[PDB]
């Protein structure tokens, strides 16, 4: 079974210049790429066959090209909606196989966080657990590490966070926080940190709460 | 997205082994090749050899084949070369670097952090400065000029301080160089002529192995 | 062993230019070729493989191309932040070979080299032996030949010098001069001269010292 | 042996122009060409080899292309300093064998020759020989055709002329007049006659002179 | 980085031989095959042979084959070709360049300095200018031109003075011609009609070679 593998996995540009995605398959076909364009919540569309021809509705924009195996897409000059996830298939040897997806995103400028850090209340006790949230807002780009310290340790499994897609106008994420532990264990330690370290500053900031509080 | 982490630069008289290692992430580790490229002076580089890291492959340069073994830890991730009976001109730079899946072609995406590796029996030893002052008596031209010098060393290297850090715009640095199994350092500074008879410069060198900081007065 | 030639060896250009580097290898390989970048004190880090696809992160300002034997790599056009070797590679056959490498330095008008001569002191004649010193400074281009007269004669073994690499501001190079002779052969002459060799004149300039000056 | 033919043998262009030469070849190499510029009393440098590639330290306004037997080698756009001779190589079969050569000159308008005789003087009698000149001086093109008319009749052997190269600032030529004649035929006719048909006039002028003139 | 040096130009008798040398550097003298081309009158190139400099290879061209060998000193550098039975048409500035490594193809890239050698059984002769001056006693038009004449000259060549060096503007220069085995020289100067009568020039023609200066009152 032929299998596919696209280049980058995630590529950020703004609008205006011109993106070459790849695609590579392990045997030669010479005779089938299929290039696609799925907005989020959407169908998949067809944009390129054949590796050059594109298809009707498709606006001039996109230029495909490539022989043998190594192929490419060429896009110029980018547009506002043309913004999604690609993928690349196979008409050759039965499975058709698809690409693993390339993300296309708007490319911004550098912005901070928003550090949010809440205790737990009173009324999730009655069910026989807590739960303690941290959230973060308005931050680019998408890379982050959580970090969680109690009593100077990381605590595993069950920290795992969920994030937003791109914004419109705005065009950022959003993190969220569940923790799922009990009421007994809760009272067990005091200090309690949410850590995030991200490349607008070389020392996350702290921010930290208490019992009594 | 993939880091290539490698260890610290070491150092061993001729005749003994060394091991280095090679950590990765980022990618499945048992799916993708590495191999090891060494690079002399100046610029030259060789292929030393590759590795395929499912259960063991391997393949060795014809010159290479005997001074060197690829040996791989599948349960934690890294990459281990061993060298044996080592000499002076083996010492270089050795790098690490991913491969293509189930390929050894393909060329290297990903590099390390190129960790080098020195071979000499010479004994560290504290660092002595050298004066440089004028002169013959008349200075010319309207330039006056002067330096440092750094004797009996070892190993790399020193660092140059003018004035607790006054001036950094004139100062120049300059590599070792081989004499005697003994290496060697200089410097020049421009400076005008209205510093000396009147304004004093003085040189201080410190040595951050030995732990050795002598001040000259120029 | 396929063996790799590249022309030229060092190229001086300024910014702005187009820029053509050439590889070639001994026998035919047709489908492999890396050219790669390395700045000063850093990792290699791939620009072109398979002699005309450019890698990710690689600037659309690099075009590969070429067939057969003779390859080439094109630069148009040059930025400020491109300064730095490359590398050729095969993938064809074991060994996989690299060349010579070629320098790419900033392109720059003539200047006169900075003439220094100094005699040696009193400390060093404790320790048995005696070290003088010639400088030259701000000289452009490097190419220079060093030349000791000492009454009118040539000593070898034992003259050598080293240089520093280009400046960024500045961009110019610099020299030193390391002469190893013991303490009883240093009395033995008188006259000493530093002479170099440039373009800047047809004549070197010529300054010497004396033992009691 | 394969021989090689270059056309045109003069060709004249001024500065900014595009000028396309050729070469062939009686057999079809396929793999060789190499082009060379050797300025007046220099000598050859190569330009393009393989019939493609740009050899170093030649600018990019020099492209060859071609395949099979027929090459060529295209110049956009002039300069002032690449005037000169152009040849063509083979590196196929021994022997290696070159082209006739393809003169480039600068081109200018239309200029009228200086004409200029004069009669012999009474030095040279003494050693038994008599010989006058005629010299013209500021003309162009190059072509001409001399004529020397004594009584009606043309005279051969010994009627040969000389050329200056092409000048800088002026960029024009000269000639030069030298006849083998003895003393004793100098005095058995009278009318002589120097003749130039040149395309500035329909009717070449007429000078001429006498003995005791 | 390649500089190529040959011999000084040779002149000789018709049926001796001669031999020429051909020094470089910058390169290993052995990986690189070096070639030899001769330039006749005008512009006509031919290929004399190739050398491999490891122990000896040679090609020749069938039509040179005989009257030229190759022999090269591996120790100190050199290329040294030698010529048997000259003769008249055998007189052409010769060339010697590098090849390609390990080939002969892959046309030469550096040159040489293009050593002449000439060939002729004449003897040497002090030069004797000519006087040219006006005229038939009506001068036209504006513009009055004169020039120069020399005989009797051998082997090249001769140098031309106006005045000491008053103008070099319209003095021109011309080749010599070959007259019954000997050469000869010839001048224009364009100068418009307010010299003569009144401002008169002189001709001054010397000869390197033999150290002959004659100076003739035009």
């Amino acid at each position: 079974d032929i299998q596919m593998t696209q280049s980058p996995a995630s590529l950020s540009v703004s609008v205006g210049e011109t993106v070459t995605i790849t695609c590579r398959a392990s045997e030669n076909i010479y005779s089938n790429l299929a290039w696609y364009q799925q907005k989020q919540g959407k169908s998949p569309q067809l944009l390129v066959y054949a590796a050059t021809n594109l298809a009707d509705g498709v606006p001039s924009r996109f230029s495909g090209s490539g022989s043998g195996t190594q192929y490419s897409l060429k896009i110029n000059s980018l547009q506002s909606e043309d913004f999604g996830t690609y993928y690349c298939q196979q008409f050759w040897d039965t499975p058709f196989t698809f690409g693993s997806g390339t993300k296309l995103a708007i490319k911004r400028a550098d912005a901070a966080p928003t550090v949010s850090i809440f205790p737990p209340s009173s009324e999730q006790l009655t069910s026989g657990g807590a739960s303690v949230v941290c959230f973060l807002n308005n931050f680019y780009p998408k890379d982050i590490n959580v970090k969680w310290k109690i009593d100077g340790s990381e605590r595993q499994n069950g920290v795992l966070n969920s994030w937003t897609d791109q914004d419109s106008k705005d065009s950022t994420y959003s993190m969220s926080s569940t923790l799922t532990l009990t009421k007994d264990e809760y009272e067990r330690h005091n200090s309690y940190t949410c850590e995030a370290t991200h490349k607008t500053s070389t020392s996350p900031i702290v921010k930290s709460f208490n019992r009594n509080e | 997205e993939v880091q290539l982490q490698q260890s610290g630069p070491e150092l061993v008289k001729p005749g003994a082994s060394v091991k280095m290692s090679c950590k990765t992430s980022g990618y499945t580790f048992t799916e993708n090749t590495m191999h090891w490229v060494r690079q002399s002076h100046g610029k030259s580089l060789e292929w030393i050899g590759g590795i395929y890291p499912k259960n063991d492959d391997t393949k060795y340069n014809q010159k290479f084949k005997g001074k060197a073994t690829l040996t791989v830890d599948k349960s934690s991730s890294t990459a281990c070369m061993e060298l044996r009976s080592l000499t002076s001109e083996d010492s270089a730079v050795y790098y690490c670097a991913r491969g293509d899946y189930e390929n050894y072609f393909y060329a290297m995406d990903y590099w390390g952090q190129g960790t080098s590796v020195t071979v000499s029996s010479a004994k560290t030893t504290p660092p002595s400065v050298y004066p440089l002052a004028p002169g013959c008596g008349d200075t010319t031209g309207s330039s006056v000029t002067l330096g440092c010098l750094v004797k009996g060393y070892f190993p790399e290297s020193v660092t140059v301080t003018w004035n607790s850090g006054s001036l950094s715009s004139s100062v120049h640095t300059f590599p070792a160089l081989l004499q005697s199994g003994l290496y060697t350092m200089s410097s020049s500074v421009t400076v005008p002529s209205s510093t000396w008879p009147s304004q004093t410069v003085t040189c201080s060198v410190a040595h951050p192995a030995s732990s050795t900081t002598v001040d000259k007065k120029l």
